[PDB]
């Protein structure tokens, strides 16, 4: 299960007030491999999924 | 040298090198090498080129 809660309070101090901004950050979840596609493991290297 | 390109009927030219990356998503390996695109003829200070030993000049066109 991919957590829809990625810990990024590590980014900003979460101010008491936040003004409306044209900019807006986004968290995008990314499944690195296609559906049914093989994930090949090279020796001594871990596979990120 | 320029006198060599004339004696041997060669072309006075320079080698264009670029780095190229080739990603194979089958193995996710990105391989980068210095690729040799080809030769670019060089111009002498007198504005002349040496192609196959022949002195050549590119004239100006008005359009």
């Amino acid at each position: 299960e991919i957590a829809d809660s990625i810990n990024l309070a590590t980014l900003f101090p979460k101010d008491l007030f936040r003004e409306k901004d044209n900019i807006q950050l986004r968290v995008f979840n990314y499944i690195l491999y296609g559906n049914g596609k093989p994930t090949r493991g090279i020796s001594d290297t871990s596979i990120q999924l | 040298k320029e006198r060599d390109a004339v004696y041997e009927s060669l072309t006075y030219s320079s080698e264009l090198y670029v780095s190229a990356g080739l990603i194979w998503k089958t193995n996710r390996n990105m391989q980068e090498q210095r690729i040799f695109i080809g030769n670019i003829p060089l111009m002498n200070s007198l504005g002349t080129f040496i192609v196959n030993g022949i002195y050549r000049v590119v004239i100006n066109q008005i359009l």
